[PDB]
C-alpha cells in the first residue's frame, strides 16, 4: 500500500488535468471578458426583496378581491330571485328550458348549443348560458327539481354580468340543497357518474362551521351480519364529509368503550388521520351486550379534553346503532345540561327492535334522527347532517356571509389545480314582514367561483430572480397554495396494495426540506406577521439525487385582505440582475440572425426556452419548432412590441449575441480537443448552445433553464461540479455522451456579484480511462466519486461498464464504513406525490422515502482500517481541489470474501412516518375565527318524527 | 325435454315460475323464422 | 358413489384469476361432455367448492346419503339433476 | 341468532324468535324449501 505522500500526488496531478482542461475548453473566463467587454447593452438593477413580496401580496389580495365580489353579486341575486317564486306544481304546460349536461321530456326542453373551443379551458365551452349537472341518483322532472330548475334560470343573466368585467373568470357553480348544480360557461360533463355537488369540500364548507365530531359504533352481539357492513360502509362514507378544519375520533362500546384506533383523542382528520381511522373501522368485530351509559360517559369524556388541539366549535356526537331499550337520560342529565353538544342517532340495518330511545336521544339534544336500511340510502343518509349544523349560521344573518377559500384540490373538470371561493344563499321568502320563518332556516345552496393556481402563479414572476429563488405561499393550516414542488397529482398515503376526489394538501414541512430555522419561519408565517431571516440551508436539487448547502433569504409578509401568507425564497448573488437595454434596429436583427436553424453548423446547436414571450406564441414542448416559430415572428413583428413584454424579449436577444461571440471568437478555433465531446453554454436568458451538431443531438436537459438540475447546482457551488449520468439502460448517454462538468460564471460589474450563465463541457469517458491509468488488478481497486456517492471513473472494466452508479450498490461494505467515519452524510425525506408500481398483500400513488448522500466533513484527506470479519482491510482517500470529487484506493474485495447487505440509495416505496405519533405532538396550526353554533332562536322541533 | 318439464311440474318442484316464464312478452331464439322487429311476440297467454 | 364422485367442483372463473364469473355458478363438464362457459375470457379449473356451499354432492357416503334423502322427498331433486347434467352431460344422470 | 353469517343478505326462514320460530317449523312440516334450512342451519356451524 502506497504512502500518503505517494497518493496525494498522484491526485494533485489527476485535479490539474480535469480542472485544466474544464476550464480552458469552456472558457469560464472568455465568457466574463465578454459581459465585462460590453457593460452598456445592459444594465443591472437591484432586487429588492421586501418591495417584491409586497407587491405580489398586493395582486393576489386583488384578484382574490375580484373574485369576492363576484360572489356577492351572485348571491344577492338568488336570494332575491327565489323569495319571488311562486311554487308552480304543474309544468306539463310551462315547461322548463335548460341545457342538461351528460347527454347527446315530461316537463323540460332540452338546449343544443353551440361548443365553441377557446383557450383557457381545456374543453369546449358556450358562453350563451349555463350547463346544468343533476346527480343519476336524482330524478329530473321532479316538482322540488323541476321548482328549483326555475327560479335558478335567473342566474344566467348574472353569470354573463360577472364575466363581462373580468373575462378572465373561470367557473362559476351553483350548488343547490336539492342536488343540481348549475356552472358557467356550458360545458358538458366528464364509467358511471358519481358526483353530487352537496358532498363536494368547497359545498360543505360553507354550509356550516368546523365541528369537533366523535362516531360512536355500536359493536355489541345483535349488529353481527348485514348490519355491521352497513356501519362499517356508513362510518367510512361519512368521514369522506371532513376537512383539514374538522376534529374527529371513532369510539365503540359493547359493554365497555374504547377507540377503535391508535389515538385515543380528537384528531385533525386530515388525509393520513382519516386513512387510520378508515382502516381501523373496517376491522371490528360485533361481540357482547350493549351499555349506552358506558358508551356516552366515554364519549362527553373526549369532547371535554381541552387539552388537545380542537376546532372549539360545533360539538357533536354521532351514534350508529340499531335499536334498544334503553334512554340513558342519567347521562344526559349529568354531561350536558346546556344542550352543548348534539346529539345525531343513525339506526342502521333491517330490523325490529325499538327505535323509540334512538329518537328520543336525538330529538332533547338538538340533533336529528336518521334510517339506513340499505346501502343505497348511505350515501344521502351521511351527508345530511349538515342541514342542522347550518341552522345557527342562517340565523346570523349577514354577519355569516363570508367568503371562504378551499384547500387546493382537482377540478371535476380537469381544469388542474384550483381553489374555490364560497358563500352560502338563504331563504327569504317572508323574511319582510318576518312571518314564515319555518324552512328559512336552511341554507338554499352554496355559491362558488374558482381560481387557478396558474392564475396566482401569473401574479409572481419568477424570470428576473436566479433559479434557486422562488416564491412559495402558505396556509393557516400549514399547507402551500403556491410552491415550485406542488404538481397536479393527489398526495399518496400509505402503500398500495392490490390483491383524486381528495384534496391537494401537502405541508410547508413536506415541500422542503425540514429544518429546525423553518419550522420558527413556518410558525411566523401562520400567525399572520411580516418578517426576514438569512440562514445557511441545505438544498435538496432538482433531480433528487445530491444535497447542496447555500446561504438563503426568507422574506414574508401576510396577505390581509385573505388569511394567506406569501414569502419569497432569495439567496445571495441575485439581489441584482442583468435589464437589456437596446433600441437600435440592426443591432437585434444581427442577434436574431444567430437564432436561425440553417447556420448551426457555424453557431452550434441552439435551444430556446418556451417562455411566454407574446400572448400570440402558443408553447410547443418540442423546441425543435417552437424557436421556428419564435424567430420567424421576430422578423414578422414590428419590433415596437406593443401587445408583449420588451423585457423577456430583451434579454433572450441580448444573450443570443453573448453565446454566440463565444462560439465564433473561441469555440471555432479549437474544432476538436481529445477529451471533449461537446461544450454547452446555458444563460439566464433562456438559450443554450452545443458547438457540435453531432453533440448537439444528445442533449437531453430541459429547454427551460430554470428547470435545468445542473444548471442550479452550480450556483451554489463555488467551483466545478461533475454530474454523474443516469443507469438501467435509460436510453443512450454512457460512453457516446460523456461525463458532464459545469462552473457558474461569476461577473463583477460594480462590485455586484452576479452569476448570469454557466458553461461546461462533457468529457469523454474512455479517454479519461487513459489518463487514469497513467489497472484492473486483482489486488488493489482505485474508485473515483463524486458528491452524492456516484462512479465516476473505475479502475476494474466491469466497475467501468456499470458507470454513474451509487458506490453502496456495488461495494456495500466500503460505503457503508465511508458514512460511519463521517465523510458522507446523508437526509432521508418523504416524497407524497408519487407514483409506484403496486405489490402484492397500472400504478397507484404512494409515498416514497428519498435518501441524498454529501460531503460531512471539510477535510479533505482521510484514511483508516475496516474490519469484515476476520479480515483487516486499509483504504485511503483524498479530496480533488477545487472540485466536488473523491479518490478513494482499497484493496480488492477478493481478499477478503464477505458481503453485507447492498445498501440503496434510490425512491423506495414507503408508508411512513407513523401517525399514531405525529398527533402527540402535531405541528402547530390556526382554526378559524368563525364559530356559528348554539343559537336560541334555533326551532329544531323537528328531531325525527315528523318524517316518521 | 317436454315430457321431462311435465314430470317436474308433476312432481310441482317450480311449476308456477315455469307458468310465469311462458307469458307473452319474452324472447326467442334467432333460430327461429320470425318477421324482423317483431321479435317479443312468441309466447302466449294460454299458460296458466 | 359409484358412478359420479366430486365431478361438481368446476366452475368457471375469470381468466387468469381466482374469482368466479357468474353469480350462481353451475359446474363445467368433467370430462368435456357436459356444459363449457363460453363467455369472453371466461375459463374453468377444479378448484370450486361445490353447488350450494359444498352440502350437496356425492363425493362421501353421508353427503351420498343426504342428497339420495332429499332427492327422495320431492324437494330441489331438480336442482340436483340440473347441476349433474351441467357437469356430466344429458344421458346418465336422468335415469339416476 | 346463529343465521347471520351470510353478510349479503337478511333471511326471513330464521328461528329468531318464538313466532318465526313457530313459522320455520310449519314450513319445514309442509316441506316447502326445508332443504334450504337445512342448509343454512349447517352453515351456520361452519359447513359442510
Ligand atoms: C324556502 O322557503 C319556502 C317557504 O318558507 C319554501 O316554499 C314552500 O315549499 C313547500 C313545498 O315543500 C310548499 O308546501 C305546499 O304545501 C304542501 C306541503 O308540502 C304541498 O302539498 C303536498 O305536500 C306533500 C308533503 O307533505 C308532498 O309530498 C306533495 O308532493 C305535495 N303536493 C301534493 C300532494 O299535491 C303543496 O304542494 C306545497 N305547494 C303549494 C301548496 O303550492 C309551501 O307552500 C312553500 N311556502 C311558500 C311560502 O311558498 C321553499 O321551498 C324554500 N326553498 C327551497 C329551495 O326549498
Ligand atoms: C317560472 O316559469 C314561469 C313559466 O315558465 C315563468 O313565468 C312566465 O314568465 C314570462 C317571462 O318572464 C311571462 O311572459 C310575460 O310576462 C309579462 C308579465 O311580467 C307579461 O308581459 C306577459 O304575461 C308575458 N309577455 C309575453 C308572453 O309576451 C309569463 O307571463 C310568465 N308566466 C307564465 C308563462 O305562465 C317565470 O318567470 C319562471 N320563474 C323564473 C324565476 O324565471
Ligand atoms: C396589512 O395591513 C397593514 C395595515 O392594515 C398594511 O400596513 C401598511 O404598511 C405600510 C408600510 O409598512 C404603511 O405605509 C401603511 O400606512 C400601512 N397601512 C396602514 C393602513 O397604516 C400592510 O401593507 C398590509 N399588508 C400588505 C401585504 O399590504
Ligand atoms: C390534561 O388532561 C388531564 C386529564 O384528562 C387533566 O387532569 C390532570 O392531569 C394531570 C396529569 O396528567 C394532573 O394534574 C392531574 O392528575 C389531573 N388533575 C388536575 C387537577 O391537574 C389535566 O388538567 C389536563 N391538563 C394538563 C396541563 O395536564
Ligand atoms: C441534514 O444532515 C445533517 C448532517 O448530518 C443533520 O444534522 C446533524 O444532526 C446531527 C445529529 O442529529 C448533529 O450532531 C449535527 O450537528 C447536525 N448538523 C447540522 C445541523 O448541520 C440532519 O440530518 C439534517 N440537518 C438539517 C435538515 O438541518
Ligand atoms: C309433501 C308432499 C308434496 C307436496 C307437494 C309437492 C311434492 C310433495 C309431504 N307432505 C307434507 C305435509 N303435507 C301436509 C299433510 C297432509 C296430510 C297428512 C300429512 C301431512 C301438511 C303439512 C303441514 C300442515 C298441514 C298439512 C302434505 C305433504
Ligand atoms: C445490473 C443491472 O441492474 N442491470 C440493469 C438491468 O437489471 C436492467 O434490466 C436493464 C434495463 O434494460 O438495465 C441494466
Ligand atoms: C365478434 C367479436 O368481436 N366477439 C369476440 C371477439 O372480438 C374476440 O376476439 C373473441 C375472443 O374469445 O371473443 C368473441
Ligand atoms: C381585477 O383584479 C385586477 C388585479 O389582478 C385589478 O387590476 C382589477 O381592477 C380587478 N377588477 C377588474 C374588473 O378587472
Ligand atoms: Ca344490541
Ligand atoms: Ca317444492
Amino acid at each position: 500500500f502506497p504512502s500518503a505522500v505517494t497518493i496525494k500526488s498522484w491526485v494533485d496531478k489527476m485535479q490539474e488535468d480535469l480542472v485544466t482542461l474544464a476550464k480552458t475548453a469552456s472558457g469560464v473566463n472568455q465568457l466574463v471578458d465578454i459581459y465585462e467587454k460590453y457593460q452598456d447593452l445592459y444594465t443591472v438593477e437591484p432586487n429588492n426583496a421586501r418591495q417584491l413580496v409586497e407587491i405580489a401580496a398586493r395582486d393576489i389580495e386583488k384578484l382574490l378581491s375580484n373574485r369576492s365580489k363576484a360572489l356577492v353579486r351572485l348571491a344577492l341575486e338568488a336570494e332575491k330571485v327565489q323569495a319571488a317564486h311562486q311554487w308552480r306544481e304543474d309544468f306539463a304546460s310551462n315547461e322548463v328550458v335548460y341545457y342538461n349536461a351528460k347527454d347527446d321530456e315530461p316537463g323540460s326542453q332540452r338546449i343544443k348549443p353551440v361548443f365553441i373551443e377557446d383557450a383557457n379551458f381545456g374543453r369546449q365551452i358556450s358562453y350563451q348560458h349555463a350547463a346544468v349537472h343533476i346527480p343519476t341518483d336524482i330524478y329530473e322532472g321532479s316538482t322540488i327539481v323541476l321548482n328549483e330548475l326555475n327560479w335558478t334560470s335567473a342566474l344566467d343573466e348574472v353569470f354573463k354580468k360577472n364575466r363581462e368585467e373580468d373575462p378572465s373568470l373561470l367557473w362559476q357553480v351553483f350548488g343547490s340543497a336539492t342536488g343540481l348544480a348549475r356552472y358557467y360557461p356550458a360545458s358538458p360533463w366528464v364509467k358511471i357518474d358519481l358526483y353530487d355537488v352537496r358532498r363536494r369540500p368547497w359545498y360543505i364548507q360553507g354550509a356550516a362551521s368546523p365541528k369537533d365530531m366523535l362516531i360512536l359504533v355500536d359493536v355489541s352481539g345483535s349488529v353481527s351480519g348485514l348490519t355491521l357492513k352497513l356501519i362499517r360502509t356508513s362510518v367510512s362514507e361519512m368521514l369522506e364529509t371532513l376537512s383539514d378544519d374538522d376534529f374527529v375520533n371513532v369510539a365503540s362500546f359493547n359493554s365497555n368503550a374504547q377507540d377503535v384506533s391508535c389515538f385515543q383523542h380528537l384528531v385533525q382528520a386530515n388525509v393520513r388521520n382519516k386513512k387510520v381511522l378508515k382502516d381501523a373501522v373496517n376491522n371490528i368485530t360485533a361481540k357482547g351486550i350493549t351499555d349506552y351509559k358506558k358508551g356516552f360517559s366515554f364519549a362527553f369524556e373526549q369532547l371535554l379534553n381541552y387539552n388537545v388541539s380542537r376546532a372549539n366549535c360545533n360539538k357533536i356526537i354521532m351514534l350508529f346503532t340499531d335499536g334498544g331499550e334503553e334512554r340513558a337520560q342519567e347521562i344526559f342529565n349529568k354531561y350536558n345540561k346546556d344542550k352543548k353538544v348534539r346529539v345525531f342517532t343513525f339506526s342502521v340495518g333491517q330490523h325490529n327492535y325499538d327505535r323509540g330511545p334512538i329518537q328520543w336521544m336525538a330529538c332533547e339534544n338538538k340533533g336529528y334522527y336518521y334510517e339506513i336500511p340499505s346501502i343505497g340510502a348511505i350515501r344521502i343518509n351521511t351527508q345530511e347532517y349538515l342541514d342542522v349544523l347550518g341552522r345557527p349560521m342562517v340565523l346570523a344573518g349577514d354577519k355569516a356571509k363570508q367568503v371562504q377559500w378551499t384547500n387546493v384540490y382537482l377540478d371535476a373538470l380537469e381544469l388542474g389545480l384550483v381553489i374555490t371561493g364560497t358563500l352560502p344563499v338563504f331563504n327569504i321568502t317572508g323574511q319582510f314582514e318576518n312571518k314564515t320563518n319555518l324552512k328559512n332556516q336552511l341554507i338554499l345552496g352554496v355559491m362558488g367561483v374558482d381560481v387557478s393556481l396558474e392564475d396566482i402563479k401569473r401574479l409572481t414572476p419568477r424570470f428576473t430572480l436566479c433559479p434557486n429563488g422562488y416564491y412559495f405561499a402558505i396556509d393557516p393550516n400549514g399547507y402551500v397554495l403556491l410552491h415550485p414542488n406542488l404538481q397536479p397529482k393527489p398526495i399518496g398515503v400509505g402503500i398500495p396494495t392490490i390483491n383524486s376526489q381528495e384534496p391537494v394538501t401537502l405541508d410547508f414541512l413536506d415541500a422542503e426540506l425540514e429544518n429546525d430555522i423553518k419550522v420558527e419561519i413556518r410558525n411566523k408565517m401562520i400567525d399572520g406577521e411580516s418578517g426576514e431571516k438569512t440562514f445557511r440551508t441545505l438544498v435538496k436539487s432538482q433531480d433528487e439525487r445530491y444535497i447542496d448547502k447555500g446561504n438563503r433569504t426568507y422574506t414574508w409578509t401576510p396577505v390581509n385582505g385573505t388569511d394567506y401568507s406569501l414569502a419569497l425564497v432569495l439567496p445571495t448573488y441575485s439581489f441584482y440582475y442583468i435589464k437589456a437595454k437596446l433600441e437600435e434596429t440592426i443591432t437585434q436583427a444581427r442577434y436574431s440572425e444567430t437564432l436561425k436553424p440553417d447556420n448551426f453548423e457555424e453557431s452550434g446547436y441552439t435551444f430556446i426556452a418556451p417562455r411566454d414571450y407574446c400572448n400570440d406564441l402558443k408553447i410547443s414542448d418540442n423546441n425543435t419548432e417552437f424557436l421556428l416559430n419564435f424567430n420567424e415572428f421576430i422578423d414578422r413583428k414590428t419590433p415596437n412590441n406593443p401587445s408583449c413584454n420588451a423585457d423577456l424579449i430583451n434579454r433572450v436577444l441580448l444573450d443570443a449575441g453573448f453565446t454566440n461571440e463565444l462560439v465564433q471568437n473561441y469555440w471555432s478555433k479549437q474544432k476538436n480537443i481529445k477529451g471533449v465531446k461537446a461544450r454547452f453554454v446555458v444563460t439566464d436568458g433562456g438559450i443554450t448552445r452545443v458547438y457540435p451538431k453531432e453533440a448537439g443531438e444528445n442533449w437531453q436537459e430541459n429547454p427551460e433553464t430554470y428547470e435545468d438540475s445542473f444548471y442550479k447546482r452550480s450556483l451554489d457551488n463555488d467551483n466545478y461540479v461533475f454530474t454523474a449520468p443516469y443507469f438501467n439502460k435509460s436510453g443512450p448517454g454512457a460512453y457516446e455522451s460523456g461525463i458532464m462538468v459545469s462552473k457558474a460564471v461569476e461577473i463583477y460589474i460594480q462590485g455586484k456579484l452576479l452569476k448570469p450563465a454557466v458553461v461546461g463541457i462533457k468529457i469523454d469517458v474512455n479517454s479519461w480511462i487513459e489518463n487514469f491509468t497513467k489497472r484492473n488488478s486483482d489486488v488493489m481497486d482505485c474508485v473515483i466519486l463524486d458528491d452524492g456517492g456516484f462512479l465516476l471513473m473505475a479502475n476494474h472494466d466491469d466497475y467501468t461498464n456499470q458507470i454513474g452508479r451509487f458506490f453502496g450498490e456495488i461495494d456495500p461494505s466500503l460505503m457503508r464504513h465511508l458514512v460511519n467515519i463521517s465523510v458522507y452524510a446523508f437526509n432521508k425525506s418523504y416524497d407524497y406525490q408519487s407514483v409506484c408500481e403496486p405489490g402484492a398483500a397500472s400504478k397507484q400513488s404512494c409515498i416514497t422515502e428519498q435518501t441524498q448522500y454529501f460531503f460531512d466533513n471539510d477535510s479533505k484527506s482521510f484514511s483508516g482500517v475496516l474490519d469484515c470479519g476476520n479480515c483487516s482491510r486499509i483504504f485511503h482517500g483524498e479530496k480533488l481541489m477545487n472540485t466536488n470529487l473523491i479518490f478513494i484506493m482499497v484493496e480488492s474485495k477478493g481478499t477478503c470474501p464477505c458481503d453485507t447487505r447492498l445498501l440503496i440509495q434510490a425512491e423506495q416505496t414507503s408508508d411512513g412516518p407513523n401517525p399514531c405519533d405525529m398527533v402527540k405532538q402535531p405541528r402547530y396550526r390556526k382554526g378559524p375565527d368563525v364559530c356559528f353554533d348554539n343559537n336560541v332562536l334555533e326551532d329544531y322541533t323537528d328531531c325525527g318524527g315528523v318524517s316518521g | 325435454q317436454a315430457v321431462l318439464l311435465l314430470f317436474r311440474c308433476a312432481t310441482g318442484e317450480a311449476w308456477q315460475e315455469i307458468m310465469l316464464a311462458c307469458l307473452p312478452g319474452k324472447l326467442c331464439d334467432p333460430e327461429s323464422d320470425y318477421n324482423p322487429g317483431e321479435e317479443y311476440t312468441c309466447g302466449s297467454n294460454f299458460a296458466i | 358413489l359409484e358412478l359420479f364422485i366430486g365431478k361438481m367442483h368446476k366452475t368457471c372463473f375469470f381468466a387468469d384469476s381466482d374469482i368466479v364469473a357468474e353469480e350462481d355458478p353451475a359446474p363445467c363438464a368433467f370430462s368435456g361432455n357436459g356444459r363449457q362457459c363460453t363467455a369472453n375470457g371466461t375459463e374453468c379449473r377444479s378448484g370450486w367448492v361445490g353447488p350450494n356451499g359444498g352440502i350437496t354432492n356425492f363425493d362421501n357416503f353421508a353427503f351420498a346419503m343426504l342428497t339420495v334423502f332429499q332427492c327422495i322427498t320431492m324437494e330441489g331433486w331438480t336442482d340436483v339433476l340440473y347441476w349433474m347434467n351441467d357437469a356430466m352431460g344429458f344421458e346418465l344422470p336422468w335415469v339416476y | 341468532g346463529k343465521f347471520n353469517f351470510d353478510e349479503t343478505q337478511t333471511k326471513r326462514s330464521t328461528f329468531d324468535n318464538f313466532p318465526q320460530a313457530l313459522l320455520t317449523v310449519f314450513q319445514i312440516l309442509t316441506g316447502e324449501d326445508w332443504n334450504a334450512v337445512m342448509y343454512d342451519g349447517i352453515m351456520a356451524y361452519g359447513g359442510p
